[PDB]
DNA sequence: TCTAAGAACTCTGATGTCAGTAGATTACACT
DNA sequence: GTGTAATCTACTGACATCAGAGTTCTTAGA
């Protein structure tokens, strides 16, 4: 779908922006809907989410007497639903607006953690913002720079970080945007570390194995001169098993 | 250790008159700054470990609660899992009216015991059932000689601490700005494991921190099948995954106790509590309906059993970084099955990075899940930061899209900016550079929630509103870089907008 | 052993301070 | 006692002996809750300074003075609650309190008190209910009946003063300004007087200080008055302000 | 002159997972 | 039969995760 922003390097100085969704985990169209055995008629169940105080089946009114709390260590604490709202974190706008630039160094391969990959375009029929992310995108493919950038799709829903990675195509320069890790999302663990291999030994007639097999079971086969191997098998081409 | 024990910890406050009402300034006061402590800590290891225990002593007060060995000590609080509670009874000792108010109750400054002490602790520890991985204490006392004025009640100590460490309780310390000096090398030179103003660890208990704190555990096993035949095991390891505010519990208002959801499913003509058997799942297509049985919309999605199928090899290059799927997760040798598997998986690792390659597996986590495919590139270590090991060896499962995934997007052609237009872009760039580093920023929403959270729930009088820092900071963006947002106001658009 | 290995939550990796951006 | 059962009490905070609160509250039998739901009359809290105030922020309760139930001990107060909720299904809570609360926010089906009444009050704007003459005549009638037209602080409610600040009667500014005249007009106007700055046929007394050269000039003038005015001096207002009662007039003439 | 079909995000609920605990089943065994 | 092993299979806390359902916005719109 559409989405109209603008993208805002500092406080004065705002670019029109339309991203589109590019990569998505895709999901099926029509859900499983539940039937009748012997009706065959998608009507004839009603779902009662009933509910039960445990003192011997009181059944409660959830438009009265049901109240949503949080656990708080050794004990629950009773919030509102109606009170979260007058005290939860509040965005000021529906924004995207680029917090700083770094090396390609200071971003990893493996942290990379969205839901989602955006592509992050000049507005149509905007021919000054044609020419100036054009400048942006042309200034980032010389230096190994990334941006770094908070985002929020709407109102209400949760604000957002990550890295804004320039590439590119003869008919198009590439910025894509994909989220990266607060400091509550990323797990550091020792790993017991493998080079100190006097237990578990890798002698020389098990590597001179080994350095045969990586060679031998290649898919990618050298038939070119373009130094593009032959993609003998284009995963990214293939149609996904579970809809086929 | 092992997974399972809890971490374990118990607080030990000097109660006595010279440190307690003590201080050389007016601005801090030495208990003041213990229960402080006790109270910071414990609101830390509320949000972030909830399963891990806390207790609180106070040694040398004068009415006394012990189970024996009982001259002045007045255990506090046993041991227990941390809640609301527990930090209001900390509460009510805080501040100048309270160091009166805990005058009311236990007594202060009388004569005290340290290889009593020690014992009392021990007992505690004992007493409880659970698991224990570390089992720690804090020494909150300024009394750098103990009163060891009887060296033959201090060798009880030291033999009785002695004891402690023998039996794999630890013990740990905080000197507390006594006036004038501290020296460890006179005593607690061989309690503890040269001249100090205060500790530079105490601030440590001080910086509130939050998130959850997980420990390593798999995500599952599997067996990395080469061909037909060959196999070896590997775990599967969650390295990066995103925290979520936790799962709400439904109440009733009027007694605030939980609740169960109860749901059934009902006949809409008829009093039928319809069982699983009874109904099947269906879909809609060309005006006829398609009806199939509730273990069959699970037999359709299934192809595989859980494994790795090893599918050939590749350059790294032609695994391009603009299409990515979920979340990379770890692959890391396991020898709870397949044993001496670790020998094959460790030439692989090797050898790898020699080719500049990746392996294309096909992957299945569980039974009844399609494969998805995916490149293992593989991993080495950055232990140079004095072996703390930013970055584990073993491989990186890197998941691909399919056909399906790559969503069509819209025309557009251009190629339009002059070398100008691009070389003032190369200046505002490079002023604005900086170093990103993973762990920098901090969740907005989830900082803020926990801070709502203590307000209702240890009864604060303000929610603590800790302003974020994703928000650019704007009057920096304005002078750092300049006025050089005129650059493209002059030299790229028009004057219209 | 110590110089990692945070005194509020033990073996687990002492939190760093936060940060964000500044030139 | 048998009066406080019945009436339930939450004692949220004491340090006086917190436990010995609701002991003493419980040979009065009065009906103690660890934790106030919106069943609740009150909560009694010995001192405020943290645990209580999510009940500041949750306008909910009645909030009450420690000695209210050390002094409910001789009295008998009783005083209610709330929880939270807000709903737009097709709304119905609000509907049902058309049936059930005055329009303002006093529910019918339970009492209100002392911030719950401060609420109300800051959300309101303004009106008058019955003709405003009809109500004006209703109030005046009924203080001036049972004399609380002389209520400390209104006292002089149902008196029209004119004050001798002026060097000719009547000339707003032959202003003797600087006189402690000054300060009894903001002591009459402190406990309710309608002070004037004209001598018309509406002023019922004229204050007169230090200064009587226009004495001869307030008994010269009042003959010819249709509801003739009382010319007192400065200490009858002083007095009726340190007894906080009207003290009358004739000892105080001229 | 506007009324649903198509998005999009968050949240809730079940299913499966792993580690660890401990019970009952069930094997082994008596000259 | 009677009695003592050894050891399989359970259940729970806890963590990830697909699906499914509640909710605000674009285009096509009488």
């Amino acid at each position: 779908i559409h989405w109209p922003c603008r993208l805002t390097i500092g406080s004065n100085l705002s670019i029109r922006i339309a991203a589109y969704k590019s990569i998505l985990q895709e999901r099926v169209k029509k859900t499983w809907t539940v039937v009748d055995a012997k009706t065959l008629k998608k009507e004839d169940i009603q779902k009662e989410t009933v509910y039960c105080l445990n003192d011997d089946d009181e059944t409660e009114v959830l438009k009265e007497d049901i109240i949503q709390g949080f656990r708080y260590g050794s004990d629950i604490v009773p919030f509102s639903k109606v009170d979260e709202e007058q005290m939860k974190y509040k965005s000021e706008g529906k924004c995207f607006s680029v917090l700083g630039f770094c090396k390609s160094s200071q971003v990893q391969r493996r942290f990379f953690m969205g839901n989602q990959v955006l592509k992050v375009f000049a507005a149509r029929d905007d021919e000054a913002a044609a020419v100036a992310l054009s400048s942006l995108i042309h200034a980032l493919d010389d230096l190994d720079m990334v941006a770094i950038v908070r985002y929020a799709y709407d109102k209400r829903a949760n604000p957002q970080v990550g890295v804004a990675f320039p590439h590119i195509k003869h008919n198009y320069e590439c910025l894509v945007y994909v989220q990266l890790p607060f400091m509550e999302d990323l797990r550091q663990y020792m790993f017991s570390s493998l080079k100190n291999s006097k237990k578990y030994a890798p002698t020389e007639a098990q590597l001179n194995a080994v350095d045969a097999l990586i060679d031998s079971m290649s898919l990618a086969k050298k038939d070119e001169k373009t130094d593009t191997l032959e993609d003998l098998f284009p995963t990214t081409k293939i149609p996904n098993p579970r809809f086929q | 250790y092992k997974y399972s024990g809890r971490d374990s910890l118990i607080f030990l406050v000097d109660a006595s008159k010279a440190m307690f009402e003590s201080q050389s300034e007016d601005e801090l006061t030495p208990f003041d700054m213990s229960i402080q402590c006790i109270q910071s800590v414990y609101i830390s290891k509320i949000i972030s470990s909830d399963r891990d225990l806390l207790a609180v002593v106070f040694y040398g007060t004068e009415k006394d609660k012990n189970s024996v060995n009982f001259k002045n000590i007045y255990v506090l609080q046993e041991l227990d899992n941390p809640g609301a509670k527990r930090i209001l009874e900390l509460d009510q000792f805080k501040g100048q009216q309270g160091q009166k108010r805990f005058q009311d109750m236990m007594g202060h400054g009388s004569d005290y015991s340290l290889s009593e002490v020690l014992w009392v602790c021990a007992n505690l520890f004992s007493d409880v059932q659970f698991k224990m991985s570390h089992k720690r204490i804090m020494l909150f006392t300024n009394e750098d000689n103990p009163h060891g004025n009887d060296s033959a009640k201090a060798s009880r100590a030291r033999t009785k601490a002695g004891d402690l460490r023998d039996t794999g309780i630890f013990l740990d310390l905080m000197h507390l700005k006594k006036p004038g000096g501290f020296d460890i090398s006179l005593f607690y030179r061989d309690i503890i494991s040269v001249h100090f103003e205060e500790s530079s660890k105490l601030e440590d208990l001080l910086r509130k921190v939050r998130a959850k704190e997980t420990r390593k555990r798999a995500l599952s096993r599997l067996k990395l099948k080469l061909n037909k035949d060959i196999v070896i095991s590997v775990g599967i390891y969650n390295l990066v995954q995103k925290a979520l505010k936790p799962p709400p519990i439904k109440l009733y208002r009027e007694t605030n106790e939980p609740v169960k959801t109860k749901t059934r499913t009902f006949n809409t003509s008829t009093g039928g509590l319809l069982l699983p058997s009874d109904t099947k799942r269906s879909q809609i297509y060309g005006s006829r309906q398609i009806i199939l049985e509730k273990e069959e919309t699970e037999e359709l999605k299934r192809f595989d059993d859980p494994g790795l199928m090893l599918m050939g090899f590749k350059p790294l290059v032609l695994l391009k970084k603009h299409h990515y799927l979920r979340p990379s997760l770890f692959v890391y040798p396991e020898e709870s099955l397949v044993i001496g598997s670790s020998t094959l998986f460790s030439a692989l690792l090797i050898k790898c990075l020699e080719k500049e390659v990746a392996a294309l597996c096909r992957y299945t986590p569980r039974r009844n899940i399609p494969p998805y495919f995916v490149a293992l590139v593989p991993q080495e270590e950055e232990l140079d930061d004095q072996k703390i090991q930013v970055t584990p060896p073993g491989f990186q499962l890197v998941f691909l899209p399919f056909a399906d995934d790559k969503r069509k997007m819209p025309f557009t052609e251009k190629i339009m900016a002059t070398p100008e237009q691009v070389g003032k872009m190369k200046a505002i760039v490079e002023k604005l550079r900086f170093t990103y580093r993973s762990d920098s920023f901090e969740n907005p929403v989830l900082q803020q929630h926990f801070r709502n959270l203590e307000a209702l729930a240890l009864d604060l009088m303000e929610p603590e509103q800790a302003v974020d820092l994703t928000l650019p900071k704007v009057e920096a963006m304005n002078k750092r870089l300049g006025s050089l947002v005129d650059e493209f106001k002059e030299l790229v658009y028009p004057p219209d907008y | 052993r110590c110089p990692g290995e945070s005194l509020i939550n033990p073996g687990f990796k002492s939190k760093k301070p936060a940060g964000g951006v500044d030139f | 006692s048998n009066i406080f059962e019945d009436v339930e009490f939450c004692v949220m905070s004491g340090t006086q002996p917190k436990p010995d609160l609701e002991n003493r509250i419980a040979e009065f039998g009065g009906y103690i809750v660890q934790n106030p739901g919106p069943d609740t009359y009150c909560v009694i809290a010995g001192s405020e300074n943290i645990r209580v105030k999510n009940i500041i922020l949750s306008n909910k309760h009645d909030v009450v003075k420690p000695a209210w139930l050390l002094e409910c001990f001789k009295t008998k107060s009783f005083v209610p609650w709330q929880p939270r909720f807000m709903i737009h299904m097709c709304p119905s809570t609000k509907e049902h309190f058309a049936r059930e609360y005055d329009c303002y926010g006093d529910s019918y089906f339970i009492d209100t008190d002392l911030n719950q009444l401060k609420e109300v009050f800051s959300g309101i704007k303004n009106s008058n209910e019955q003709t405003p003459e009809e109500m004006a005549s209703l109030i005046a009638d009924l203080e001036y009946r049972y004399s609380w037209d002389c209520s400390p602080l209104s006292m002089f409610r149902r008196h029209t003063v004119y004050l001798d600040s002026y060097a000719v009667i009547n000339d707003l500014s032959t202003k003797n300004e600087g006189t402690r005249l000054a300060i009894k007009a903001l002591e009459l106007r402190f406990h309710g007087a309608k002070v004037v700055s004209c001598l018309a046929e509406g002023v019922s007394h004229v204050i007169i200080g230090e200064d009587h050269s226009r004495v001869a000039d307030f008994k010269a003038f009042r003959r010819t008055f249709k509801r003739k005015f009382k010319i007192l001096k400065e200490s009858w207002v002083t007095d009726s302000i340190d007894k906080c009662e009207l003290q009358e007039e004739n000892q105080y003439l001229i």
